């Protein structure tokens, strides 16, 4: 694939920072989306 | 020196990382969602009427090296951070607040009260702890006001003897710099587990993105920005490389990425999400070496002389929704204190 196809179809991590303060607003890990 | 919060900022970060780490250790198989900032400020504005050993653990666990950093300065740092987050963004809403909810009998160490209003701009409320279903109410609302009705039932059971509670929220709503197209959003596979595949709506863009892959972190890393003063970073491990990633994470690394605005052409597939997480943090903060406030050794004599108090609950809840158009999340923390 051109471009490369990056698929977030496996459990990933993420976080939200605020730009200014560079503070870790929110941190997460999804393992199962349908786990509400 | 100048805007001060970056004096505390990595201390926060490395906390988040580490608290996170515990939450991982607990169960490989759950969705994790918290908000570091929200958990932290509470234990910060709590520390401010704790004394001795018990104070020291809180701050400690938060990853502050008191030797290296004037405690007086820590609080300052925080005063700033809050301040700034709550600065009005034209495009993006981010709001947090802190409340103290007090049994109308309680005579407070006056200075504790000016401390929290000052430095943590906190709000105070005078309450009957003898109406548990009407107080519980009054609490739930503040938060459910606060997070615009994203969290409603933070307080599920409240103590009959409660002296006071420290409650603290965060609400965030931002829109992607370059949102996705909702047409293109097509229901594709997510492999949860090695045996479990679930179908998820996958939002798709092909375009010029901030992505790369660190041999370092054994992952791909994407940063997505918001219209505002904020950004999201998603870390897709390589295969088997998940705990690898989880460990190697550091604030440095985070700040490195953030300096890049170097784009790349790819095909990005990212699911549409709503998830929550609901935690009783005693235990996991137990791990992070904060234990004295939950026991019979606690010292909240900065709070009130009247009686020896202690913490009996610490409950975080956060919820997030990621869609094409952006994200909105929220988070809340609840601490309850009682006579021993
Ligand atoms: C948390 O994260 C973990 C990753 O570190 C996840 O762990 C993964 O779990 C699977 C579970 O099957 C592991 O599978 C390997 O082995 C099985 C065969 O052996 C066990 O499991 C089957 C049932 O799944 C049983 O029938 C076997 O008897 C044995 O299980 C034990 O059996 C007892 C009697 O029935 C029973 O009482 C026990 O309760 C039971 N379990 C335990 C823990 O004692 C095999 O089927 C798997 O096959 C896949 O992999 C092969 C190699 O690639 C491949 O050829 C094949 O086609 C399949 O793709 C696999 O060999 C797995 O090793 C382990 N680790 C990883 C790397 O995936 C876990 O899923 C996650 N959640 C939780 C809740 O733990
Ligand atoms: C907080 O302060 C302490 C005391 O200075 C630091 O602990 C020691 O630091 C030296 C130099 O790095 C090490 O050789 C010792 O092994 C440390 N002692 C322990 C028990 O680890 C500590 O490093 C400081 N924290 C930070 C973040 O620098
Ligand atoms: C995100 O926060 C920044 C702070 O860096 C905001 O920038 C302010 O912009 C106005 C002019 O529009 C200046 O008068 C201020 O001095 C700036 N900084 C502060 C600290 O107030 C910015 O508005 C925010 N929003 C966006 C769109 O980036």
């Amino acid at each position: 694939s051109i471009p490369p196809e990056v698929k977030f179809n496996k459990p990933f991590v993420f976080l939200m920072i605020e730009q200014n303060t560079k503070s870790p607003l929110f941190m997460g890990k999804v393992v199962n989306p349908t786990q509400k | 020196d100048h805007p001060t919060f970056n004096k505390i900022t990595p201390n926060l970060a490395e906390f988040a990382f580490s608290l996170y780490r515990q939450l991982a250790h607990q169960s490989n198989s759950t969705n994790i969602f918290f908000s570091p900032v929200s958990i932290a400020t509470a234990f910060a504005m709590l520390s401010l009427g704790t004394k001795a050993d018990t104070h020291d653990e809180i701050l400690e666990g938060l990853n502050f090296n008191l030797t290296e950093i004037p405690e007086a300065q820590i609080h300052e740092g925080f005063q700033e951070l809050l301040r700034t987050l709550n600065q009005p963004d034209s495009q993006l809403q981010l709001t947090t607040g802190n409340g103290l909810f007090l049994s109308e009998g309680l005579k407070l160490v006056d200075k504790f009260l000016e401390d929290v209003k000052k430095l943590y701009h906190s709000e105070a409320f005078t309450v009957n702890f003898g109406d548990t279903e009407e107080a519980k109410k009054q609490i739930n609302d503040y938060v459910e006001k606060g997070t615009q009705g994203k969290i409603v039932d933070l307080v599920k059971e409240l103590d009959r003897d409660t002296v006071f509670a420290l409650v603290n929220y965060i609400f965030f709503k931002g829109k992607w710099e370059r949102p996705f197209e909702v047409k293109d959003t097509e229901e594709e596979d997510f492999h949860v587990d090695q045996v479990t595949t679930v179908k998820v709506p996958m939002m798709k863009r092909l375009g010029m993105f901030n992505i790369q892959h660190c041999k370092k972190l054994s992952s791909w890393v994407l940063l997505m920005k918001y219209l505002g003063n904020a950004t999201a970073i998603f870390f897709l491990p390589d295969e088997g490389k998940l705990q690898h990633l989880e460990n190697e994470l550091t604030h440095d690394i985070i700040t490195k990425f953030l300096e890049n605005e170097d784009r790349r052409s790819a095909s990005l597939h990212l699911p549409k999400l709503s998830i929550t997480g609901t935690y009783d943090l005693k235990s996991v903060l137990g791990q992070l070496g904060i234990t004295k406030v939950f026991s019979n050794g606690a010292d909240l004599s900065g709070v009130t002389e009247e009686a020896p108090l202690k913490l009996s609950k610490a409950v975080h809840k956060a919820v997030l929704t990621i869609d094409e158009k952006g994200t909105e999340a929220a988070g809340a923390m609840f601490l309850e204190a009682i006579p021993m």
